[PDB]
């Protein structure tokens, strides 16, 4: 084991701007590192070699510093096309293990989510399972908390989220939420909330039904 | 110029034995180290192994050591990956890539000779899951009592994938589809979702598309407020 840990863990920027991305290793490696370019859906593009080389056919605003513990790889005006996950790699030493990645999104002014809450169809109740679904619409930063409470009763473990690709327009994310129950369940209690908590929100917003009216 | 060929997406059963293959063409088969990458869906890349070839010399990554066998063929230029006992965890996209060389070899390789994955193949697809092939239930996701969001959501189907229009594709605007999850219960399921103005709740009639062609489904669902 040499381990590679990568910071910032993800990286919001604008068009022009100069990034930086920095690999530290548990362990003096030398130049013995490469940086690769993953974009969703496709196989990692080799950039960088030997901490300091560039791979033919990279763009030269792409650029490796460093040696030893300490390794950089510069951005100096972001393109559209550089908005991928970055991943360094040590190879000193086999397993030639990969850090763990840096996303670099875009950057955009804060917006708050649109949250709307879906009962289980009746259709759906046939089955013997329920599915209540809470939706986050168009917020910006990616990071949000939701939680389900039933009852009152805080819900965990029986709950899954699932997050769309930045959109390529609005560079926003949407959310589903969605807490899974057996019919029984389902039956036997009356109120259902999503609560969400996000930055551009002062206060956290609840949406929900009860299920009697 | 070089190119990396892998064999397509499997869906095995936890237990089953798989091999996956990895043909290559544009250079000699037997004289570069070449190797296999593991992503699991969502998550960075997990270095499995090496094998040169030429010599048959494999270096494996200890988490890996006794769980999969990486094996060539240099008869026909084609680099295999296999395990005996399949497991839910090995889910996961597998690259094989070429690991090739970038520098001088001076002092006999021990300086400025360095390592790096430059071509990589397309990747296979691996699905583990004790579901049969399934097609999917639809259920409605309606609107509330000036902007709404009404839906569909697919459950439980399998092997993925679904695809999902509205109204035939007379509306895109504002559709979300999100990735499908992977549930307990071995099969798919996802949500797709649409805003619009509440005024057109009356005057507009919202329809699901929903599409599993590895079952044959082609579902239709209105979505009616109350
Ligand atoms: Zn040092
Ligand atoms: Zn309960
Ligand atoms: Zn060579
Ligand atoms: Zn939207």
């Amino acid at each position: 084991d040499i381990q590679l840990t990568q910071s910032p863990s993800s990286l919001s920027a604008s068009l022009g701007d100069k990034v930086t991305i920095t690999c530290r290793a548990s362990q003096h490696i030398k130049k013995y590192l490469n940086w690769y370019q993953q974009k969703p859906g496709k196989a990692p593009k080799l950039l960088i070699y030997g901490a300091l080389n560039l791979q033919s056919g990279v763009p030269s605003r792409f650029s490796g510093r460093g040696s030893g513990t300490d390794f950089t790889l510069t951005i100096s005006s972001l393109q559209p096309e550089d908005f991928a996950t970055y991943y360094c790699q040590q190879s000193y030493s086999t397993p030639f293990t990969f850090g763990p990645g840096t996303k670099v999104d875009i950057k955009r002014t804060v917006a708050a989510p649109s949250v709307f809450i879906f009962p289980p169809s009746d259709e759906q109740l046939k089955s013997g399972t329920a599915s209540v679904v809470c939706l986050l619409n168009n917020f910006y930063p990616r990071e949000a908390k939701v939680q389900w409470k039933v009852d009152n009763a805080l819900q965990s473990g029986n709950s899954q989220e699932s997050v769309t690709e930045q959109d390529s327009k609005d560079s926003t994310y949407s959310l589903s939420s969605t807490l899974t129950l057996s019919k029984a369940d389902y039956e036997k209690h009356k109120v259902y909330a999503c609560e969400v908590t996000h930055q551009g929100l002062s206060s956290p917003v609840t949406k929900s039904f009860n299920r009697g009216e | 110029q070089v190119q990396l060929v892998q064999s397509g997406a499997e869906v095995k059963k936890p237990g089953e034995s798989l091999k996956i293959s990895c043909k290559v063409s544009g250079y000699n088969f037997a004289s570069e180290w070449i190797g296999w990458v593991r992503q699991m869906p969502g998550k960075g890349l997990e270095w499995m192994g090496i094998i040169y070839p030429g010599d048959s010399d494999t270096k494996y990554s200890p988490s890996f050591q006794g769980q999969v066998i990486i094996s060539a063929d240099k008869s026909i230029n084609t680099a295999y990956l296999q395990w005996s006992s399949l497991k839910a965890s090995d889910t996961a996209i597998y690259y094989c890539a070429r690991q090739n060389h970038y520098g001088s070899g001076s002092y006999f390789y021990r300086t400025a000779y360095y390592y790096a994955m430059d071509v990589w193949g397309q990747g296979t697809t691996v699905t583990v899951s004790s579901a049969s092939t399934k097609g999917p239930s639809v259920f409605p996701l309606a609107p509330s009592s000036g902007t709404a969001a009404l839906g569909c959501l697919v459950k439980d189907y399998f092997p993925e994938p679904v695809t999902v229009s509205w109204n035939s594709g007379a509306l895109t605007s504002g559709v979300h589809t999100f990735p499908a999850v992977l549930q307990s219960s071995g099969l798919y399921s996802l949500s797709s979702v649409v805003t619009v103005p509440s005024s057109s709740l009356g005057t507009q009639t919202y329809i699901c598309n929903v599409n599993h062609k590895p079952s044959n489904t082609k579902v239709d669902k209105k979505v009616e407020p109350k």
